[PDB]
């Protein structure tokens, strides 16, 4: 937005406003030519359900539940860019670099923490149609990497590319043939990739400052921990903006 | 801290009473055990 | 197997009752020989 | 010289210490109350009613 | 009566309302030192 | 906002308002006793026992 | 390992009946 | 949540208050040996 | 998963010395209050 | 389970120290 670039950096810092996307103005229509990029895409969450089975009034539906962040304004993605190709119909976009990604920790009802790495790694988006329009849809699968790089280390000093491979705090689990199996899940630290989809929709353009912004609603899995816990399923909402050229 | 009460008494248990109430805890104990440990 | 929380009731179950009337026995005999005046007074 | 099943009839006509004594009859039973139930909330599983 | 089949007028009965159907959901089915919870008896329960 | 830079944490008016309330009551009490009280009346020793 | 408390519990019983009898408050007149 | 710190914030100069008239109530003089 | 010995250990590791001492602080005011010779003697 | 343990014994301890200390005895001259 031209209105936060007028601001300072100490005007800006400890109001929460480096954490929002700009807000587009106006309704017009942008044709991105062969050698078009996005440029900035702000990517903002603004709702975070996580899917679990619940105890609605006499059954036990399937019911994506809202939760509560609770790492605090971490959350939105910014500049994000990547080539705009025009194919034969349709427009897409395949993000290249930028910070894409944002770990995420949300809160169940229950005390049950949920963190997820929010991300549009590797996005193919697909659109409908050739020019940016305030009715335009783009979307298309992304790759979620692992919440944890295998440098992490476990508390017990484990983890995939470093540290133990055996709980080392129980040396007499490794005696017998069989040793150390029932504890395998949880030695054998597992790097894991998963998919998750974005559906953007464009409902705003301003075509003199080449900006295009609108809603978007994604879903991902969440951290696994390095494959010893099933990840639940993350539903989030937002908004987005982007710059054209 | 109003005055010293004048309703405060002794309290006495014999040795009778004492042997009384001994068996009385210890084979309320040995009837109940098995029922509690199941 | 049986139910590990019966330890607790049935050895504290006879313990502090069992202590709770020593107890009341004992400054039975402690409060005559207070009143008797002689050599176990103080 | 009172038997222990009578040690309580000290407060019988003593009207401070009946309400002294009821006070603390009813801080035991609104304690027990209050960590009963925070004992219920600790063992409590919320996810399937 | 609507038309549905066997199959499909059972599995529209709510598990909760066959839950209650069970006789070890009766309060006189247990016992005097039988401690703790109904999930200690039988267990937690999980799908119909 | 916590690193923003208000004054004495200031960002609601409410905020200055019972600052000013909360200060002022303890103030009229205090002016209960110390307001009525003669301003030229001086002493030379290193602690005064004036009145109450 | 509850056969331990159900020892002990017997034995502990015989054990009040033992001082019951021989270290009993013996009855006196005057 | 703002309204925690009106609470706070009343109740800080609410105590802050009392420390300060309190010193100010000719505290040197409440000693035992004069007045 | 802990040791379960361990509840007996504390809990009557706590109860059994405190009782003890209660027993020995309450047969001291009852040992005074036979002395003092007035209306908790008897 | 244990944790019950834990609070009681430091809810225990905490109680002690209210009564050692309004329920002291007070010291007294002559
Ligand atoms: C910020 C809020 C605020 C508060 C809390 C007060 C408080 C007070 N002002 Mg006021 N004042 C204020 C702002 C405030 N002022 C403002 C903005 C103005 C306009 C500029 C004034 C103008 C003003 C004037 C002109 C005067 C006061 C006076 C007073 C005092 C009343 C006199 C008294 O002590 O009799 C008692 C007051 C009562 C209301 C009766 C209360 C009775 C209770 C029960 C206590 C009685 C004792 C009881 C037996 C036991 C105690 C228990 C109890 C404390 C719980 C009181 C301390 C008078 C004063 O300070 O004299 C020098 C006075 O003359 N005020
Ligand atoms: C609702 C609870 C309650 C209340 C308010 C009272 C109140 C009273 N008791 Mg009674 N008493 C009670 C229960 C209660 N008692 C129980 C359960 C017993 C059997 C242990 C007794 C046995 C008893 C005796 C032998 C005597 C009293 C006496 C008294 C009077 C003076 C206080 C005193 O010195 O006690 C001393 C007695 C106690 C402190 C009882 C101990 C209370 C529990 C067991 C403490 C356990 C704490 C622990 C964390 C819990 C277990 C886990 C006072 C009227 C005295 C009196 O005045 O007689 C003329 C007296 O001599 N009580
Ligand atoms: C609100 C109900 C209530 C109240 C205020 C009283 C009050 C009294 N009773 Mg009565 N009584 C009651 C109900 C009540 N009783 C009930 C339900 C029964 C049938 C069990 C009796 C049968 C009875 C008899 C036979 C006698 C009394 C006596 C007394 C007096 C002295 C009690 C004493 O010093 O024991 C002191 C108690 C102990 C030292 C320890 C007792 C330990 C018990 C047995 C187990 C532990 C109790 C447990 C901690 C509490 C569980 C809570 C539960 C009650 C909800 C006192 C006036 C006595 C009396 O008349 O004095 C002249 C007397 O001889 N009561
Ligand atoms: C009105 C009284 C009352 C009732 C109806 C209940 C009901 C319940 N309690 Mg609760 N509870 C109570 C008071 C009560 N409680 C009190 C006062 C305490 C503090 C001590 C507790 C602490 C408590 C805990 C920690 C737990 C319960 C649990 C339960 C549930 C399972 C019951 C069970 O399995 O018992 C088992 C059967 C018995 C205990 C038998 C009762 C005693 C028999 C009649 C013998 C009588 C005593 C005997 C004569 C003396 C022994 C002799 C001695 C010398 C050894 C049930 C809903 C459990 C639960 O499911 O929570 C989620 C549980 O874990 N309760
Ligand atoms: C000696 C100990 C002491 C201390 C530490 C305080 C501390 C405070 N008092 Mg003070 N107070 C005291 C004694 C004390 N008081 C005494 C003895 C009196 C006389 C009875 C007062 C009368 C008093 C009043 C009436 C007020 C305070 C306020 C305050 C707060 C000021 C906030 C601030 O610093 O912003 C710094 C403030 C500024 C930078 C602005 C002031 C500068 C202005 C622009 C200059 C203009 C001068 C003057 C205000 C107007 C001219 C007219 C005047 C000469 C008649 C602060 C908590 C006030 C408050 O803010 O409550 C929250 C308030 O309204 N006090
Ligand atoms: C002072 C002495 C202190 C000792 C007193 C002794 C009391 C003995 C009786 C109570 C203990 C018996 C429990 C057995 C041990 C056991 O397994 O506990 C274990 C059980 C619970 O069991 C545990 O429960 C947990 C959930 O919290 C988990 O499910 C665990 O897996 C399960 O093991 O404890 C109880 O159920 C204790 C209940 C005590 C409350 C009494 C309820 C009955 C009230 C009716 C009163 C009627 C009285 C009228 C007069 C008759
Ligand atoms: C830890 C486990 C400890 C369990 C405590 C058991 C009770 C011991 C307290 C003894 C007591 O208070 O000492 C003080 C008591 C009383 O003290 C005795 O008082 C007598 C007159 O009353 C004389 O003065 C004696 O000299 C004096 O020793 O001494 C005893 O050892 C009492 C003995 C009779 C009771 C023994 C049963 C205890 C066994 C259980
Ligand atoms: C009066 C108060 C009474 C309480 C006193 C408290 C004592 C507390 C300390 C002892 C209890 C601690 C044991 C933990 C519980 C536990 O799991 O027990 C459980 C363990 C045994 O464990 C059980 O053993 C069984 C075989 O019998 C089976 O194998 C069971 O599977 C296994 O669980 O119990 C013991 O080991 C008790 C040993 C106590 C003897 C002390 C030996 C050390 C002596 C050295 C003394 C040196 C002192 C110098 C001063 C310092
Ligand atoms: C079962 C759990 C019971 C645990 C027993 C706890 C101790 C209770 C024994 C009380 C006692 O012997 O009664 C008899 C004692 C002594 O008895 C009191 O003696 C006084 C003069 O010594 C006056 O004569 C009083 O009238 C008389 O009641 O009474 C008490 O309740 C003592 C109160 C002070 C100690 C309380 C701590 C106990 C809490 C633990
Ligand atoms: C958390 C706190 C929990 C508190 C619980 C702790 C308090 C519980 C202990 C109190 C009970 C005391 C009973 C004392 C016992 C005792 O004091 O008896 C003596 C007593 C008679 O007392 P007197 O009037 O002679 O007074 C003498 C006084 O010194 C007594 O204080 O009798 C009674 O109390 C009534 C009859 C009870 C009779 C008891 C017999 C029991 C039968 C035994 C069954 C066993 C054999 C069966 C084999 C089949
Ligand atoms: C033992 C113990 C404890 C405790 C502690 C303590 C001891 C406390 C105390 C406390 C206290 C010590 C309290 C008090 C209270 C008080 C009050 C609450 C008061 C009030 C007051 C007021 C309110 C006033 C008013 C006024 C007036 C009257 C006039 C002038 C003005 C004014 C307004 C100021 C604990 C917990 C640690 C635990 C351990 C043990």
């Amino acid at each position: 937005k031209s209105q936060i670039n007028e601001l300072s950096y100490l005007q800006v810092k400890g109001t929460g406003l480096a954490n929002r996307c700009a807000e587009v103005v106006g309704e017009d229509s942008i044709k991105p030519k062969p050698g078009a990029k996005l440029v900035d895409m702000c990517i903002e969450p603004k709702a975070w359900a996580v899917e679990e089975e619940v105890g609605k009034a006499g059954k036990t539906e399937k019911k994506f539940v809202n939760s509560k962040v609770m790492t605090r304004q971490t959350y939105t993605l910014d500049a994000i860019e990547g080539p705009i190709t025009v194919d034969g119909g349709k427009i897409t976009f395949n993000e290249k670099e930028g910070i894409d990604y944002a770990a995420t920790t949300v809160q169940l009802p229950g005390g049950e923490r949920v963190p997820f790495l929010f991300t549009v790694k590797d996005l193919v988006a697909k659109g409908n149609g050739d020019t940016f329009k305030p009715g335009f849809q783009m979307g298309g699968d992304f790759n979620t990497p692992s919440y944890r790089t295998g440098l992490f280390l476990d508390p017990k000093g484990r983890g995939g590319t470093t540290g133990y491979d055996m709980a080392v705090a129980l040396p007499a689990l490794q005696l017998g043939e069989e040793g150390d199996a029932e504890l395998f899940g949880e030695n054998n630290k597992v790097f894991d990739i998963t998919q998750g989809r974005i559906e953007m929709e464009v409902n705003k353009v301003n075509a003199e400052d080449s900006e295009i912004g609108g809603v978007f609603v994604a879903t991902q899995l969440s951290d696994t921990d390095m494959g010893s816990k099933t990840p639940k399923k993350v539903l989030t909402k937002g908004i987005f903006y982007a710059k054209v050229d | 801290m109003t005055g010293p009460n004048p309703n405060k008494q002794a309290v006495e248990l014999n040795r009778t009473s004492l042997y009384w109430g001994l068996l009385l805890i210890f084979v309320l104990a040995v009837l109940f055990s098995s029922y509690f440990f199941n | 197997e049986v139910q590990f929380g019966a330890y607790l009731a049935v050895l504290l179950g006879t313990f502090l009752p069992a202590l709770f009337l020593v107890n009341l026995f004992i400054q039975t005999e402690a409060r005559k020989a207070g009143k008797a005046g002689g050599q176990d007074s103080d | 010289a009172l038997p222990w099943y009578r040690v309580h009839t000290v407060v019988l006509n003593d009207p401070g210490r009946l309400i002294a004594v009821h006070l603390m009859h009813t801080a035991l039973v609104a304690g027990w109350a209050g960590s009963m139930a925070l004992y219920e909330l600790a063992v409590f599983d919320p996810s399937d009613p | 009566s609507e038309g549905l089949s066997e199959s499909q007028a059972w599995s529209r009965i709510p598990d909760k309302l066959a839950f209650y159907d069970y006789i070890g959901n009766n309060p006189a089915k247990g016992g005097l030192f039988r401690a703790g919870p109904m999930n200690k008896g039988d267990g937690i329960a999980e799908a119909w | 906002t916590e690193g923003t830079n208000e004054w004495f944490g200031v960002d609601d008016l409410r905020l200055l308002a019972v600052l000013f309330l909360g200060h002022w009551a303890i103030l009229s009490l205090w002016l209960g006793s110390y307001g009525d009280s003669n301003e030229d009346e001086d002493f030379f020793g290193e602690i005064d026992y004036s009145a109450r | 390992m509850e056969a331990l408390v159900y020892t002990f519990l017997l034995i502990g019983t015989l054990m009040v009946i033992f001082f019951a009898v021989f270290f009993r408050e013996t009855p006196r007149i005057l | 949540m703002l309204t925690l710190k009106i609470l706070v914030y009343t109740t800080v100069i609410f105590f802050v208050s009392l420390f300060i008239f309190g010193f100010l109530s000719s505290d040197p003089s409440r000693n035992p040996n004069r007045k």
